[PDB]
């Protein structure tokens, strides 16, 4: 390129291996051993965390809960940072053959009744509703635990938060979630040729796909195992003042990937090499709609008819014919 | 983007126009779709049956007044054929007689309601900065399709309270302007006056502390908003004239029924303490007329109420801390030194010395 | 710029600098660069003085300076890190280990580079450094 | 004041008194602190210590006046240092040790080693005579060692006769028994006081391995978690002043090994297999090198060093903070939510202790041992501009600024600016200011601190989006050159390609919206000229900032070119506007990729260059050239070469004037050297021009 | 200007001279019966070097007449003090001094 002659040269340049004087070395070896020897293994601890709270009077992990769960009903426009519910989310969910393998799963379930007796879905059920439209780190280990939690399909933990939002009877989840699905992302169309001119020279795309990985995982876990109540409360929303139908709206972010996808593929449709950044970038992409596929299964599968006339209603069908033209120039 | 009416104090409040953004959370956004029929009024609204609209914070109805233009004017004027109006989902000009409430016809989230006159026939559409007027027209453009939110229960009811309280307001501020020029009679309203502040003051009131979390900050939530919706359709500045044009004689009008001056300047400085102890974007907008509050704080008879006042809004708002300056801390200074020891003196000056975070030197 | 190339011209500057604002007067060029040892032409001179109200300050004094050490820095590393390799002191590497001591770490580029190193270098095959001097630094 | 306890109109007057004196003196007014000193008066506040028998009120009241009027500034002071950790590399840190002597005991950690900088106090005294600028200074005097053994007197007593649950206790309730003597006991140990005797003597109070393990109220153990946390902290200043110890004897034998390898790879007598040693031997800078090493030691003699420490860094009142928080949570269900959340950060510190030595990593910094007093000087400079953030102030702020500006710290070690956080905290002050010279000082210092290293720059490129927000200052004004926030946004890009690179179309919709905003002026050239820096910035324009920016100028860029010919009689911000438009039009669309390749968009965007300025320049070029004069010729120059086949060159044959005045100069002075850079790159009525050349040629003979 | 009572003489000769630091012990008061500064409260004995025209006018007068352990009582006049201004927050506008100075040694 350009840049890359005067890096070559800065690299002859750059001759001294360690006159320095006597502490730049010092400094360098303390960020390198900052970066590439304290990042290790410590977490045994997360489940002896977690029996060393659940122990009775209120429980202290009930308390915990609680506190966070009074921080999120109160108003401040705008959630913190709060770094100490971004430990505690992720030790909350890093926290959760054949008759061991139904003895695994008896465990699992175990450590999630070891939360959700807690009330631990209801702060989740919260800190998404309080957050308005923000995809902050905050909602991020909120969804994190709500994942974590609904791991296998539970079908308490479901029928709880649906007895919640029933009662305490919140449009702001909803718009929340239609909110959050407002940004979460797009592919790209050209930060990443930007971003690759940039490498050329001075030597993300999906800066957050994983937030989005985890909202539609989110609201598949909420379906799977076929609510027909809860899946027919995501579209029609009855006791609350407005209702957001969020399967139109799931609807919209896959015409949306679908469409960057295609515009990624009309720009690799003549160079025919694909390069690593090129297969490491479409592939993220083919996950997210690989995920947003598998909700739209989790929406309908229980044939809930009301669900599918809503659905084939929507634009599913631009998606699928574009999905279609990707795929056979693709494949 | 939304239908509105214009602010307060430009009219008197009759023109039409539009406007998005945040001006539908507010209250003057508010139409109230009356009937012809009395009996079952409350049926389900259908397609093509008359309705008539009314401003719910002024008290005006959407009287198409085809002389001149769509203005807004009272009961006494509006009639039927200007302003009784229907909604359809086409903007095409092809019931009426049902008991019940009817067959269910519109909806709020999934419907694009074309309003069309019935007189004229005229189609409710925009004109081409954005206060984007609204003019009737034979055609219309493609854009008229106005969707329905309705609102709250809790803010209609705010919303009447608005209107009751300033019709209550003016008769009183016209009261003192017309016994305060000449001597005297003319009827002026006192126990209705301390019935209805008493009233607002119990409305105002904050949540209490022995009560569950959830339910006290429903209770703040709703607090908030109901000051919010006095703030800007003004009561703060219709009080604070009121308090002026209270504050002149020390006890022209009947002194038996003008003996309870004294507890109502008492229930408006309470009430003023009302309308800013929580949000600090009122006392943000009010902290123009502190020297106002400073002057009258030697009053030796209202005191308290100013003084309460004067704390509840330096306490919540540091842009209210730089307006202040040397005369009126030597003039709370020589408050302290006329009414013996207070305690509230002191705590009114510690909040004055400091903001939230940031302390001010010179001060 | 090191520990004691800053630490020397910041006490150059502040034993010159007398008012304590951090500007001297526009004739100290001559004088803080010949306190320094440095007496290059007046034209140079006169660049730098109008490369920077008429009060000289701290800022691009230590840029400029900056420049005119890494010129020297240039010279005597461009020299150094070919006398590394090449034991017998000529310059003349082969196009062989032109390919070996290309393909160094930090940059680790592909054959894109060494390409554009042996497309023109002058092989005929011992190469010369100025060639690649000449090419490479523009 | 003890017959008071039963006048409570007369108590609750004079506590209110007592919290307008400790309200007045908040964050640092020392020229009132004196004042007060002369109104309570020192041995007045050591007999309010002491009295068992003053109100709860007063007694919180003569504590919370005691340390807002001697203590808290420094307290404060050092709270602000207790997360930097910077180190000198002296023999006294390198004699720290980890580890009490080869047992397997923690350090117990009053330990007076604690190498670190840590900012030394100064308290002045409030005498009240002779005008000495002492009433400004640091903070009043009080004695020191005193209140001391006081402090340690009164815990002692007051321990050993409430674990008795006497229903005495001084202020009637345990509350303003405890709560106002932990927490002026908290901000005594906050400030170095309590040497090492002292310190082992309060921990066999608290440790016994006592008061930790009563039963408390809620806000006296709420200032005991705030005490442990502390415990905790100094915990971490060991163990990293420790790490620094062991890092100043791995270094030295690593940079051994490393020039050993050099030496015999340099005599390769056999051959590669060296030439991937000249490889490692010349990667990209020390930081690659460092990462290698350790890499593979990741993956000699030396690696046992390093996988023996860590081990010594595994890391007992640990287990007891991670024990009793759990116990308090258990048995006594907490209300005043601050206290469970103070509680469970302390439940998670104790666990993710790797996780705090992977934040506190990067703030510690080594120096060595001649730059000492001089990060003593600058670190004092920070801590008051530190502390000016919470507020004649702008004063302070200056000299500040400019006294940081002249140290060799600020240039030797551009990475502990970034550690400190400085920037972000001059851009805070700044941003406070704004909804003066003040404004001036801090952009010139910000811009002063992106040109230090070119990775700084960086470091000050993650504020842009915000610094735009606000660049409507910059106007008419002599300091507005080099002291815009604009001017900030636009020397965070200068250089860099990177930089240029990774900038989006929503900050030149920023830019491009104020500039449709001057439908009109001299702010125009302003955001030009930041667009300027936008789109260029090393003599190649870079493309996909140059498409964008002509997009949304071609939107309303905003006759005209007669109309620059227009105003010479008029007044100078209207030509250098145009001339600012013609360059910063003149900056895009280069001819590589223009006329080795018919790249589609680049000629495009070519011919909406060539659809305005049609062309008709050449009198906006002519008439200068006898005749402002120096610099809007020169960018219509950058317009026509780059934009716009000798003939059309041969019609524009002058520079007769400039080559004339080679005596008469004194701008003309300043334009003569203008065209010497200017016309060479147009070398790519002859007879005329070649004796006008040569004439200039005599004028430089 | 100053008026001085002696409260405890020293020996009368050995008075300071120009050049020298005094250590006293000032504890001085307001006309009104109310105190406002105290070398005695702090512990620390007050230093000033005469001829340098550190401290206020009258203390520096008083200073000169008092010897090697004199106590006296430095009565300022009000013009001689801080002034119309006063001291911004201790002593106020036009306010006379009581001083109570026991000088004790020279430097």
């Amino acid at each position: 390129s350009k840049q890359r002659k005067r890096a070559v040269v800065a690299c002859f340049r750059m001759a001294p291996l360690y006159n320095l004087p006597r502490h730049r070395a010092v400094n360098l070896f303390l960020q390198g051993y900052e970066k590439s020897w304290i990042e290790t293994e410590e977490h045994y601890f997360e489940d002896k965390l977690i029996e060393d709270l659940a122990k009775p009077r209120v429980d202290p992990l009930h308390q915990l809960i609680l506190l966070f769960s009074r921080t999120a009903l109160t108003e401040k426009c705008k959630l913190e940072e709060d770094f100490l519910y971004m430990a505690y989310a992720d030790i909350m969910a890093k926290s959760c053959s054949f008759e061991e393998k139904e003895m695994e799963k008896q465990k699992l379930l175990y450590q999630q009744a070891r939360l959700h007796d807690r009330g631990a879905a209801e702060m989740v059920l919260q800190t998404i509703s309080a957050s308005k439209g923000e995809t902050g780190p905050m909602v991020a280990a909120t969804l994190k635990l709500g994942i974590a939690i609904l791991n296998g399909g539970n079908s308490t933990v479901q029928q709880k938060m649906l007895e919640y939002l029933k009662e305490k009877k919140d449009v702001g989840f909803f718009q929340s979630l239609a909110g959050l699905m407002q940004s979460c992302s797009v592919l790209d169309l050209n930060a990443f040729e930007r971003q690759n001119k940039a490498e050329g020279l001075g030597m993300k795309v999906l800066q957050d796909d994983e937030f989005t990985c985890d909202l539609f995982r989110f609201l598949q876990l909420l379906c799977e195992g076929h609510n027909s109540d809860f899946q027919n409360y995501l579209r029609t929303q009855t006791g609350n003042n407005t209702t957001v139908n969020i399967i139109i709206s799931t609807v919209d972010y896959l015409l949306r990937v679908q469409e960057s996808i295609s515009d990624f593929y009309w720009y690799y449709s003549g160079k025919d090499v694909i390069d690593e950044q090129g297969q490491r970038n479409f592939s993220k992409a083919i996950q997210v709609a690989k995920q947003v596929f598998n909700t739209l299964t989790e929406y309908i599968q229980g044939p809930c008819t009301g669900n599918q006339q809503s659905l084939a209603h929507s634009r599913l069908w631009d998606a699928v014919v574009g999905f279609l033209h990707v795929f056979a120039h693709m494949q | 983007e939304c239908l509105t009416v214009p602010s307060g104090e430009h009219e008197q409040r009759r023109t039409v126009h539009y406007e998005g953004g945040a001006v539908s959370v507010h209250a003057r956004s508010l139409w109230r779709l009356e009937t012809l029929r009395v009996a079952w009024s409350g049926s389900h609204i259908r397609w093509g049956q008359p309705f008539r609209l009314r401003h719910v914070t002024t008290g005006k109805y959407l009287s198409l007044m085809e002389d001149k233009s769509l203005l807004l004017m009272d009961k006494e004027k509006a009639d039927v054929k200007s302003t009784a109006f229907t909604f359809r989902s086409s903007k095409e000009k092809l019931r009426k007689e049902v008991d019940g409430m009817g067959t269910s016809e519109i909806k709020y989230g999934d419907s694009v309601c074309f309003i069309q006159h019935i007189g004229t026939g005229l189609w409710l559409t925009y004109q081409s900065s954005i206060q984007r007027k609204a003019i009737m027209h034979h055609e219309g453009h493609m854009d008229d399709g106005l969707n329905l939110s309705r609102s709250q229960h809790e803010e209609s009811r705010t919303a009447r309270v608005i209107r009751s309280t300033v019709f209550l307001f003016n008769r009183f501020i016209r009261g003192l302007d017309a016994l305060s020029k000449k001597a005297k009679t003319v009827d002026l309203p006192i126990e209705s006056v301390s019935l209805s502040l008493q009233d607002l003051i119990g409305y105002f009131h904050p949540p209490d502390e022995h009560l569950e979390h959830e339910d006290k900050q429903n209770r703040l939530r709703a607090l908030k908003n109901r000051q919010n919706l006095f703030q800007e359709e003004g009561m703060i500045n219709l009080v604070l004239e009121c308090i002026d044009r209270l504050h002149v004689y020390s006890s022209v009008a009947g002194r038996e029924a003008g003996e309870s001056w004294k507890s109502i300047l008492n229930s408006l400085y309470e009430l003023l303490a009302a309308l800013i102890r929580g949000n600090r974007k009122n006392c943000a907008q009010f902290s123009g007329s502190l020297d106002w509050l400073i002057s009258r704080l030697e009053r030796l008879e209202a005191s308290s109420g100013i003084l309460e006042v004067l704390h509840c809004v330096l306490v919540e708002s540091p842009e209210a801390l730089n307006i202040i300056k040397e005369g009126h801390i030597k003039s709370i200074i020589s408050l302290l030194d006329k009414h013996g020891r207070n305690h509230k003196v002191l705590d009114v000056l510690c909040s004055l010395c400091v903001c939230h975070g940031v302390a001010v030197r010179s001060n | 710029l090191t520990e004691e190339q800053i630490a020397e011209f910041k006490e150059a500057f502040s034993l010159f600098d007398k008012d304590g604002d951090g500007t001297i007067t526009t004739k100290e060029l001559g004088t803080v660069m010949r306190s320094l040892g440095q007496n290059p032409t007046e034209a140079e001179l006169q660049d730098m003085i109008n490369e920077v109200n008429g009060t000289i300050d701290f800022p691009e004094f230590l840029t400029m300076m900056a420049r005119k050490m890494k010129d020297t820095d240039s010279e005597e590393e461009i020299r150094e890190a070919f006398r590394v390799f090449d034991k017998d002191g000529n310059g003349y590497i082969s196009a062989a280990e032109l390919r070996h001591v290309m393909t160094n770490l930090g940059e680790k580029l592909t054959d894109e580079e060494v390409d554009e190193m042996i497309r023109e270098a002058d092989i005929d095959g011992q190469v010369n450094y100025e060639e690649f001097v000449q090419m490479m630094t523009a | 004041i003890l017959e008071l306890t039963e006048q409570e109109e007369l108590l609750k007057f004079h506590y209110h008194t007592l919290r307008l004196y400790s309200a007045v003196c908040a964050l640092g007014n020392h020229r009132v602190a004196h004042a007060l000193c002369s109104h309570v008066d020192e041995p007045q506040l050591l007999y309010a210590i002491e009295n068992k028998y003053m109100p709860g009120l007063l007694r919180a009241g003569y504590y919370d006046l005691l340390i807002d009027i001697h203590l808290s500034s420094y307290a404060t002071a050092r709270l602000m240092m207790n997360n930097e950790f910077i180190v000198p590399m002296t023999e006294e840190t390198k004699s720290i040790t980890l580890f009490p002597d080869e047992n397997k005991k923690h350090g117990l950690p009053g330990i007076g080693l604690s190498t670190s900088l840590r900012p030394r106090m100064q308290f002045s005294s409030p005498s009240f005579v002779s005008i000495n600028n002492e009433c400004y200074q640091y903070s009043p005097e009080f004695p020191l060692d005193i209140l001391k053994a006081k402090t340690i007197q009164m815990l002692t007593e007051a321990v050993q006769e409430g674990s008795l649950h006497a229903r005495d206790p001084v202020g009637g309730t345990t509350e303003f028994l405890f709560v106002p003597l932990i927490k002026l006991f908290y901000t005594l140990l906050i400030m170095g006081i309590f040497h090492n005797e002292d310190l082992k003597h309060i921990l066999q109070l608290i440790e016994p391995s006592g008061l930790l393990q009563m039963k408390l109220p809620e806000p006296v153990k709420l200032q005991m978690c705030l005490l442990l946390q502390y415990l905790c902290d100094c915990q971490v200043r060991h163990r990293i002043e420790a790490i620094v110890a062991f890092s100043d004897d791995f270094v030295a034998k690593l940079q051994d090994n490393q020039r050993f390898r050099y030496n015999e790879v340099m005599q390769a007598l056999n051959m590669e297999c060296p030439c991937p040693e000249e490889i490692r031997d010349q990667l990209l800078d020390f930081h690659e090198d460092l990462m290698t090493h350790c890499g593979i030691e990741l993956d000699l003699t030396i690696r046992g060093r390093l996988l023996s420490l860590v081990e010594k860094v595994t890391y007992t009142l640990q287990q007891l903070i991670s024990e009793t928080m759990v116990r308090w949570a258990q048995e006594s269900v907490i209300e005043d939510p601050e206290l469970v959340r103070a509680m469970f950060v302390l439940l998670h510190r104790q666990y993710d202790g790797i996780g705090g030595l992977v934040r506190a990593l990067p703030k510690t910094y080594t120096i060595n041992g001649v730059s000492v007093e001089d990060t003593i000087n600058l670190l004092a400079s920070l801590g008051q501009i530190r502390s000016l953030l919470s507020v004649e102030e702008e004063k302070l702020m200056i000299r500040g600024l400019g006294d940081i500006m002249n140290n060799k710290v600020f240039y030797q070690h551009p990475n502990l600016m970034r550690a400190l956080g400085m920037h972000e905290t001059v851009m805070e002050v700044m941003v406070n200011v704004l909804g003066p010279k003040m404004v001036a000082n801090c952009c010139r210092f910000l811009c002063y601190f992106c040109r230090i290293s070119r990775q700084n720059q960086k470091a000050m490129f993650d504020h842009l989006s915000y610094l735009l927000e606000n660049s409507s200052v910059g106007l008419a004004s002599p300091a507005m050159r080099g002291s815009t926030p604009l001017d900030v946004a636009a020397a965070s890009v200068m250089d860099n390609n990177e930089l240029a690179l990774a900038l989006r179309e929503p900050d030149l919709e920023k830019v491009v919206r104020y500039l449709a905003g001057c439908g009109l002026p001299v702010e125009g050239e302003r955001y030009l000229d930041f667009l300027r820096f936008a789109v260029f910035c090393n003599g190649e324009s870079v493309e996909e900032n140059a498409n964008v920016v002509v997009r949304l100028l071609i939107r309303r860029p905003e006759g005209l070119l007669a109309a620059m010919e227009e105003a010479i009689k008029i007044g100078n911000a209207i030509m250098t506007f145009y001339a600012a438009l013609i360059d910063l039009l003149g900056r895009c669309a280069p001819e590589m990729h223009l006329i080795h390749a018919a790249k589609g968009e680049a000629i495009r965007i070519r011919s909406i260059l060539r659809s305005l300025i049609p062309l008709g320049d050449l009198v906006g070029v002519i008439s200068i050239a006898f005749q402002f004069c120096p610099d809007h010729k020169a960018a219509m120059v950058l317009f026509l070469d780059r934009v716009y086949v000798q003939d059309f060159l041969l019609h524009l044959l002058g520079f007769l004037p400039d080559l004339r005045a080679a005596a008469s100069l004194t701008d003309m002075a300043l334009a003569l050297n203008r065209y010497l850079c200017t016309a060479v790159l147009p070398l790519l009525a002859g007879t005329e021009h070649h004796a006008s050349l040569i004439d200039s040629l005599l004028h430089t003979v | 200007g100053v008026e001085i009572e002696t409260i405890s003489p020293g020996d009368g000769r050995t008075f300071p001279k120009k050049g020298q630091t005094c250590v006293v012990h000032y504890t001085g008061m307001l006309q009104n019966g109310k105190k406002f500064d105290s070398s005695r409260d702090r512990n620390k004995p007050f230093k000033f070097r005469i001829g340098k025209q550190e401290v206020i006018k009258g203390f520096e007068e008083g200073a000169a007449q008092m010897s090697l352990g004199q106590r006296a009582k430095l009565t300022c006049t009000p013009d001689v003090a801080y002034g119309a201004t006063g001291h911004p927050g201790v002593i106020p506008p036009n306010a006379t001094l009581i001083f109570d100075v026991e000088l004790l040694n020279l430097e």
